[PDB]
């Protein structure tokens, strides 16, 4: 099948600036058959244009596309802020159609650094043999940013997951949380449980802490 | 308008069957090939297979031949998908979408329905408080539910302002995890009740979970 490939993965831009994004496929696509769809999360792919340059119907002036064979542009001229989303781009020139795995236009803000917190597990989870202990990165910008759990100054691996909210509507930020999963038996045989924060917002690394068993 | 209307999603076993439903209106259903497009979670779009107007072509992708079954009823308006033999990598959201007549791509696509295929139960979320020691911040832990989704809200929707609902973990147990949380005035820790209302629709759990500074 074709492969389409596309570039960046994500693109950091403000409204009012130019967006230019690449598709280029692993053979040349059959007459420009090429689509662009647009996606915000949680809901369905909108078609943009068709025809590698034709703008669908009801698709705003501001939308365009172009190439043929295997290099293919979606151009935006001056985003609005609807405009940030993930887009895809799709082959249907030779079967099966296949898509690009997608660019993210994402808002680009200034730099805001996380404010963080720790909390402790509920003494109604510790009666259930496990302890839960999560760490909030509260909006922040960019996206990327680093966490690290330490039990008495050991380094944590292999205990916890991570999940980062979607582009905030209102502020362009971002949020964290991260959650270290231990059994109550090796959370019992430690005192300070702390999370430490690194981002381009912060001068040096932020600890957030706090001992088992004190109020 | 337009409307492509899917269901019959939901959580089933491997080895099972499953069959989804999209209800066509605002156009005429007949006079449109027709497809079904799947997004694993987390990951790219994969076509599944499409289907002629009047039914009498039908075509699969490789990974379901022989397992999927397009269908269409002109008559009721309502497009099928026949899921036997399902597996786990068949887990995804399907959408439906419509083929344009005269330039051969889709042009518009449903919302699309979760499809879960696991040898799991279902199971309720234990609900347990992320308690808060300018601004304070405080949440709940929904652990330990399968499968998605469950909805968070803040005050019977009263507390808005300043929540961000993570999107959800999946644990090494196969059983689902999120967090919730809110920042608000320290000050009014004391005096302002703060309550989850969480719901888990498939294990038919309701959790209202009031969080409070712990001494
Ligand atoms: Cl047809």
């Amino acid at each position: 099948e074709i492969v389409l490939t596309q570039s960046p993965g994500t693109l950091s831009l403000s409204p009012g600036e130019r967006a230019t994004l690449s598709c280029r496929a692993s053979q040349s696509v059959s007459s420009s058959y090429l689509a662009w769809y647009q996606q915000k999360p949680g809901q369905a792919p909108r078609l943009l244009i068709y025809g590698a340059s034709s703008r669908a119907t009801g698709i705003p002036d501001r939308f365009s596309g172009s190439g043929s064979g295997t290099d293919f542009t979606l151009t935006i001229s001056r985003l609005e802020p609807e405009d940030f989303a993930v887009y895809y781009c799709q082959q249907y020139g030779s079967s099966p159609l296949t898509f690009g795995q997608g660019t993210k236009v994402e808002i680009k803000r200034t730099v805001a650094a996380p404010s963080v917190f720790i909390f402790p597990p509920s003494d109604e989870q510790l009666k259930s043999g496990t302890a839960s202990v999560v760490c909030l990165l509260n909006n922040f910008y960019p996206r990327e940013a680093k966490v690290q759990w330490k039990v008495d100054n050991a380094l944590q691996s292999g205990n916890s997951q991570e999940s980062v909210t979607e582009q905030d509507s209102k502020d362009s930020t971002y949020s964290l949380s991260s959650t270290l999963t231990l059994s109550k038996a090796d959370y019992e045989k430690h005192k300070v449980y702390a999370c430490e924060v690194t981002h381009q917002g912060l001068s040096s690394p932020v600890t957030k802490s706090f001992n088992r068993g004190e109020c | 308008e337009v409307q492509l209307l899917e269901s019959g999603g939901g959580l089933v076993q491997p080895g099972g069957s499953l069959r989804l439903s999209c209800a066509a209106s605002g156009f005429t259903f007949s006079s449109y090939a027709m497809s079904w497009v799947r997004q694993a979670p987390g990951k790219g779009l994969e076509w599944v297979s499409a289907i002629s107007g009047s039914g009498g072509s039908t075509y699969y992708a490789d990974s379901v031949k022989g397992r999927f079954t397009i269908s269409r009823d002109n008559s009721k308006n309502t497009l099928y998908l026949q899921m036997n033999s399902l597996r786990a990598e068949d887990t995804a959201v399907y959408y439906c979408a419509k083929y344009d007549g005269i330039y051969g791509e889709l042009d518009f696509w449903g919302q699309g329905t979760l499809v879960t295929v696991s040898s799991a139960s279902t199971k309720g979320p234990s609900v347990f408080p992320l308690a808060p020691s300018g601004t304070a911040a405080l949440g709940c832990l929904v652990k330990d539910y399968f499968p998605e989704p469950v909805t968070v809200s803040w005050n019977s929707g009263a507390l808005t302002s300043g929540v961000h609902t993570f999107p959800a973990v999946l644990q090494s147990s196969g059983l689902y995890s999120l967090s919730s949380v809110v920042t608000v005035p320290s000050s009014s820790l004391g005096t302002q009740t703060y309550i989850c209302n969480v719901n888990h629709k498939p294990s038919n759990t309701k959790v209202d979970k009031k969080v409070e500074p712990k001494s």
